[PDB]
């Protein structure tokens, strides 16, 4: 019913119609997560190469 | 004028990026060699299209965009594609081996050895900006790169660009065009890590795009090309306000303002119409009322769900072509009395409308026919949560047996992150419930 | 070879349906959590409609309409009738009702309670049955859940011999095309004890539930009179037919209620399709005026009519979508 | 993403040589090593298996291994014998006498370092090595004993590279010696630990197919290898050619292997054909689908109805309606959903390649990670125990330094592998 905020230009136009009213981690922490996972990979690869050594 | 940088991650992001930037060039009359005749301000300017294109003294208009993929295959086709002259080498980053559909491999393993390079190449674009708004990130949920490396990137951008907004164009996984069985894992994992780092994310279910291409374009088996050229039209509709003169959604902050009241719930449902086949001999042009009425048909949504059994928090209508406010209001009035449209009690029941007199441009030789008027409705409805339910169920089925989990743990990830991510999704489904019912 | 699943074991109706399907040798039952199904006989609560219609190469069908609870819940039915222009407040076949929350439209209820008292006319209501508003509001707050207050029909039609009360149950089937099929066979769930007008405390002759009654089986077998006998009685005792005096109003109420919510639950252009069996409860006053009591979303059938009805469901609701290698229904056209 | 091929022993070299013979033709490569094709689809991903030399010569990235020169000499005089890099011919003189201990501990240990020098030389040329594929038998001594030895040492030097194998299982129907169950059980123990992907090529299946289906009264190793080279060409299709999806040995492992030890696949193929006998009638898509899933088409003597499919990968080759392929594949899963685990959603993926194999207008190759594979290992386990309970023929091994405990351990681990497959058959 109520049309408001009509803004016209050459490219087109825009408006708003109402029908009814109402009723972060740091760089440190990130580098810590990535390096922590890298250690786990290193540990796993070490256990393998140790197992293969046996 | 404020600039926007577009980041394309993974196969889906890159190939869609190709579809969008191709379309962008045709809409702005930019040629494959980057020359834009209509631009009389040679070597610079602060026009609306400069939001997406920077200019060189040689009169070339280059996309403010970066392409990244842990595999060189896909981007190599950009390097040798038709729009090869458009981008410059520093914008196209490629790795040696992909993430093998593994989130942990793309995030932790391979992500760690290239993240600093990407951010550096991104910083080189940001340095050419006078007032950077934020970033538009294109990627997939299923891919190892699309899911893994994206989340890592999104985390760093929130650190290096804390005041900047970040919008998402994400591809929701569909078995009809799947590339892995573990896509549900990658989807939950990347959503959880990215959620706090994304202001507004537009999900596109390939299932929805796939059936639209089959139903309306009469393509028996849609290729990625068929899917992308359609998605690019939707993306174009959403980003047109940032590239053209207007007063609605003129910047990235206005997206969150007009579509996202609650921060976590920042996944607006997109609905586009009309989709007509190019090789359809006889077509009767559809009216404003007809295309607008189709915005409430689930068969035209980017995600298949039922808005009737949910609640709206916001709703934007974005028209392109022969449309005037009078015909729009007349269409809304009619539709309101015929369809179920429930807004949450703490929001006004209304529609923010945007019109661009220039009708939707079509790729020459494409599958889409030229139309006199088109529309894209961006509605933040709680009904989109059906997609989360689907996905979280598929996740629970596999994880109960810890299937495929060893591949992720083997990359340095912890089995706990699976449950940590799934718990965040469980909370998300609840937030949708409280608001919806 | 089609496939289906069963997720409601307590369903006496669809326990028979699943039996009939397997007996065709063209339907194969799967496990509960098997997603690769053509048909779903879903549960009554938390039915996952969100996971339907997302299986490639599978046309999926379910035996429930999402959003149909708005018609099958007493608090919702009242709200639906009062807020829907199609039905409106002025509708003549639904008793005057109000929604009341425990400590809403309590103030509105008392405004009408005064006209009845300051008019010296019938002023009896139901949630228990009482003529005092204070006795009722004290009962609701003592229970806990949300209840509906409704005008009690003080002058009901009474069967003879016996001077008995009764209510009519009609079984309606709505298929995937939203065709409204009325089962030609209904049933009167009668009271065996004579209706007492003065004493509302005795709820054995006021309430006509098949469980409460179980003088059980004195007049007819199991306090259930079918349409052939009831039709004969009306002809002999009132010089009219079931079709004319009552069934037209029933067919009108049913058609009206479902046309109202059609745009809100129709699966015409959806990715999955729905059908559902409903059970409408009607009440007839001494002037042969039919009133709607409530709608059951998960109705049970009468023992005699299980075989015919259940077979009927398979024919028009299931086989219509999944065809295999005169009609017992009345199509309420619209 | 380059792949380094290795072929060890009599069997390994004969199926390996046949493999290069087949795919060389598919990629238009002649025995000389020169390209003479007509489609660019042949050369787009030919680098996965072939190294390029000056004058545009394509050399297989293959390493030929054996402890006796007998079989390798036959390869070098064979059809495509001249294509192989002569330096990649690494061989001994003593043989292994069908002894796992000889190939793994004594005779083979004396030659293994020479092989690894060639592996290293090829690997250093790779732009980005994705892994290795090995062809060998498990019933012999060299391919079984030294093959598993190589794998263990290749894993040590390339622990982040994929190890794939085409392992031929022994069968009394096609037997050389009675110690084949010993050699196999010892090898399976290794494969469970040091491979990501093993295609189980059961000779019992290959014999039954030749005898029952192809109506060959008395099949030879040549008849058996016609089926093998057809399977090998099929499964490697999406590695060798460009397409909708482009496969690699890692993405293969991730999506096919839900649990690390359960990585033993059932290959399948359709249409089944014998040598020489040409078929004139091309199979309809419904026929390719029905046959490739039939037990009569499985290269592993296992009844798939006695188990459940964990994962399935199907590749259709030839010009056909990819829509019809989709419908038929979906029809199978929907008709027999009980034989697919419900706790891995969408565990069947299909691909299509335009180029068909030689002699066929269209074909379909099957790769299934079924729990029914346990039938294979249970079979080997029974044949193993029958002799081991009396310590029969064990002196051949103890004479090479092995102890009875090592047999008991290998036996135990394979019986575990059986029980693990049984665990998820009733999930
Ligand atoms: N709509 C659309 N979806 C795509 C396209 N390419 C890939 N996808 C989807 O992306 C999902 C898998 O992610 P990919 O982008 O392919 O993989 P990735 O991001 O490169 O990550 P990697 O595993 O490292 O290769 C699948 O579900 C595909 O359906 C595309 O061009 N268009
Ligand atoms: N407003 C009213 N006026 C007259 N009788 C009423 C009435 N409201 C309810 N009744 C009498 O109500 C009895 C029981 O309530 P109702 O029939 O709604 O059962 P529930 O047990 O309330 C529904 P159902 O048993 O069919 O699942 C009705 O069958 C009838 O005997
Ligand atoms: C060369 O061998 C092949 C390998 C693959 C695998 C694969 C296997 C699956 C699966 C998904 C995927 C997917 O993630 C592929 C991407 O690329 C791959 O390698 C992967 O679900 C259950 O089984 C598929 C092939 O065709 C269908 C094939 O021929
Ligand atoms: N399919 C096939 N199997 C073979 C071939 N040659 C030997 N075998 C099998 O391999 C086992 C013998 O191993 P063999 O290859 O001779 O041992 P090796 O040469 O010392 O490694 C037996 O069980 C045979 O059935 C062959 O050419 N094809
Ligand atoms: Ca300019
Ligand atoms: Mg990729
Ligand atoms: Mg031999």
């Amino acid at each position: 019913m109520e049309v408001i905020e009509l803004n016209k230009c050459t490219s087109g136009q825009s408006f708003e119609v109402i029908l009814k009213p109402p009723s972060d981690p740091s760089l440190e922490e990130i580098q810590k997560k990535l390096e922590a996972a890298e250690e786990r990979r290193k540990y796993q690869e070490a256990e393998l190469l140790k197992h293969l050594a046996e | 004028m404020r600039e926007c940088i577009s980041i394309h991650v993974g196969q889906a992001g890159v190939q869609i990026g190709n579809a969008c930037w191709e379309l962008y060039c045709l809409e702005h009359g930019i040629q494959p060699d980057g020359q834009m005749p209509s631009d009389k301000t040679i070597g610079g300017g602060d026009d609306s299209f400069n939001t997406f294109f920077s200019e060189t003294g040689a009169g070339k208009h280059v996309p403010r965009a970066v392409f990244v993929d842990l595999e060189p295959t896909v981007i190599d086709e950009v390097r040798t594609g038709t729009y090869r002259q458009l981008f410059h080498p520093e914008q196209l980053i490629t790795g040696k081996e992909d993430a093998a559909n593994n989130y942990a491999r793309g995030h932790y393993t391979i992500g760690k050895e290239i993240i600093d390079l990407v951010l550096d190449r991104i910083r080189k674009l940001a340095d050419q900006c006078t007032g950077l708004q934020g970033f538009l990130v294109f990627h997939s949920f299923g891919g190892g790169t699309g899911s893994g490396f994206t989340s890592l990137l999104m985390e760093r951008l929130s650190v290096d660009y804390g005041k900047k907004s970040k919008l998402e164009f994400s591809i929701y996984p569909a078995p009809q065009v799947s590339t892995a069985v573990v896509e549900p894992y990658n989807s939950i994992l990347t959503t959880h890590t990215t959620l706090e780092h994304s202001d507004c994310a537009f999900m596109v279910d390939n299932e929805a795009i796939y059936d639209i291409c089959r139903r309306n374009l009469d393509i028996e088996r849609p290729t990625y090309t068929n899917l992308n050229r359609l998605i690019s039209q939707i993306v174009s509709s959403i980003t047109a306000s940032l590239r053209f003169d207007g007063a609605l959604n003129v910047d990235l902050t206005e997206f969150q303002t007009n579509l996202v009241p609650y921060p976590r719930i920042h996944f607006p449902l997109a609905t586009y119409a009309p989709v007509i086949s190019a090789e359809k001999a006889y077509h009767e042009q559809l009216s404003v009322a007809e295309i607008t009425n189709a915005c409430f048909e689930p068969a035209n949504q980017m995600v298949k769900c039922d808005p009737r059994h949910g609640k709206y928090m916001a709703c934007c209508l974005l028209y392109r072509g022969d449309v005037v406010p009078k015909d729009v209001n007349a269409a809304i009035a009619t539709i309101k009395t015929k369809r179920s449209i429930q807004f949450v009690d703490w929001c006004p029941t209304g529609f923010k409308v945007g019109i661009n007199y220039q009708p939707p441009t079509v790729v020459p030789g494409g599958d889409l026919a030229k139309v006199q008027r088109a529309v894209c409705m961006l509605s933040n409805t709680t009904a989109i949560a059906e997609a989360w339910a689907r996905l979280d169920h598929k996740f629970d089925l596999m994880y109960a047996k810890r299937a495929f989990v060893h591949w992720y743990v083997g990359e340095g990830m912890e089995e706990g992150e699976f449950s940590e991510a799934r718990e965040d999704m469980a909370a998300l489904e609840k937030d949708y419930e409280e608001v919806g019912v | 070879m089609y496939t289906f699943v069963v997720r409601d074991e307590n369903s006496s109706v669809y326990a028979e349906v699943s039996r009939l399907l397997l007996a065709t040798g063209q339907w194969k039952r799967l496990r509960k959590d098997n997603p690769r199904f053509n048909l779903m006989l879903g549960e009554r609560n938390r039915l996952p409609f969100g996971r339907l219609g997302h299986e490639p190469g599978l046309v999926q069908l379910v035996n429930y309409y999402r959003g149909a609870d708005k018609l099958c819940r007493k608090a919702s039915l009242v709200k639906l009738i009062k807020t829907s222009p199609e039905l409106s407040e002025s509708c003549t076949w639904f008793p005057e009702s109000y929604v009341i929350y425990p400590t809403d439209e309590r103030e509105v209820f008392l405004a009408a309670y005064n006209r009845r008292r300051e008019g010296r006319e019938g002023n009896v209501w139901i949630a228990l049955i009482s003529s005092e508003a204070s006795e009722l509001l004290d009962f609701i707050d003592e229970q806990g859940q949300v209840h509906v207050i409704q005008k009690y029909l003080e002058k009901p039609l009474l069967l003879e011999p016996g001077h008995r009360k009764f209510d009519i149950r009609s079984w309606v089937l709505v298929d995937h095309l939203y065709n409204i099929y009325l089962y030609r066979e209904g049933v009167l769930r009668t009271s065996s004890e004579p209706y007492n007008s003065a004493n509302f405390q005795d709820k054995t002759c006021h309430l006509t539930n098949h469980c409460i009654q179980k003088n059980y089986g004195r007049y007819e077998e199991g306090n259930e009179m079918f349409f052939e006998e009831f039709n004969q009685y009306l002809m002999d005792a009132l010089n009219t037919t079931l079709e004319n005096s009552i069934l037209l109003q029933i067919k009108h109420i049913i058609r009206s209620c479902l046309m109202c919510i059609e745009p809100a639950i129709s699966t015409k252009h959806l990715h999955y399709q729905s059908f559902q069996l409903f059970g409408f409860d009607f009440m007839v006053d001494e002037e042969l005026k039919v009133w709607l009591i409530e709608v059951n979303g998960a109705p049970a059938c009468a023992q005699k009519l299980y075989a015919e009805l259940c077979q009927g469901i398979v024919d028009v609701a299931i086989s219509s979508v999944f065809p295999l290698a005169t009609s017992i229904f009345i199509k309420l056209h619209h | 993403r380059e792949i380094v091929h290795i072929q060890a022993g009599q069997c390994g070299n004969q199926i390996g040589a046949k493999f290069w013979e087949v795919i060389s033709d598919e990629h238009g490569i002649d025995p000389t090593g020169s390209y003479h094709g007509d489609s660019d689809l042949q050369l787009e991903r030919i680098n996965v298996y072939y190294n390029e030399a000056t004058g545009n010569k394509y050399v297989p990235r293959a390493i030929l291994v054996d402890l006796e020169p007998g079989t390798m000499d036959s390869v070098r005089s064979g059809p495509f014998g001249q294509i192989f890099r002569p330096d990649n011919f690494v061989f001994g003189q003593s043989g292994a006498g069908n002894n796992w201990a000889k190939g793994h501990y004594t005779e083979g240990a004396e030659l293994v370092d020479s092989v690894l020098d060639v592996v290293r030389k090829e690997s250093e040329s790779c732009d980005c090595l994705q892994g290795f594929q090995l062809t060998h038998s498990l019933g012999g001594g060299t391919g079984s004993g030294m093959g598993t030895l190589l794998i263990s040492k290749i894993r040590e030097e390339y622990p982040d590279r994929i190890m794939n194998t085409f392992s031929v299982m022994p069968s009394p129907k096609v037997s050389d010696t009675v110690v084949e169950p010993y050699n196999a059980t010892l090898s399976v123990h290794q494969l469970v630990e040091n491979t990501d992907e093993t295609y189980c090529i059961d000779n019992e299946a290959l014999y039954d197919i030749c005898f029952r289906t192809l109506k060959l009264t008395t099949p030879t190793y040549g008849d058996l290898n016609h089926l093998v080279s057809a399977t090998m060409s099929g499964v490697t299709t999406c590695l060798r050619f460009p397409g909708q999806l482009n496969a690699d040995l890692r993405k293969l492992a991730v999506n096919m292997v839900p649990f690390p030890r359960l990585h033993f696949f059932m290959p399948g193929f359709a249409p089944l054909t014998s040598r020489g006998s040409q078929q004139y009638r091309a199979l309809t898509v419904p026929e390719l689908t029905q046959q490739m899933f039939d037990s009569k088409n499985m290269m592993a003597a296992c009844d798939p109805r006695h188990g459940r499919y964990l994962t399935v990968a199907a590749i259709f080759r030839g010009r056909m309606s990819m829509k019809e392929v989709d419908e038929q594949m979906l029809n199978v899963q929907n008709k027999n959903s009980s034989y697919f685990v419900e706790w891995i959603p969408n565990n069947v993926k299909t691909a299509v390649c335009d180029i068909p194999p030689r002699g066929l207008k269209m074909s379909a190759t099957f790769i299934g990670n079924s729990t029914a594979i346990q039938e294979l290992f249970k079979r080997i386990s029974e044949q193993f125990t029958a002799m081991f309970r009396r310590k029969a023929f064990l002196h051949w091994y103890t004479g090479e330094g092995m102890d009875e405990m090592e047999f008991t351990e290998a036996e135990s681990n394979m019986n575990d592998l059986v029980s693990e497959y049984q665990q998820y058959q009733d999930a």
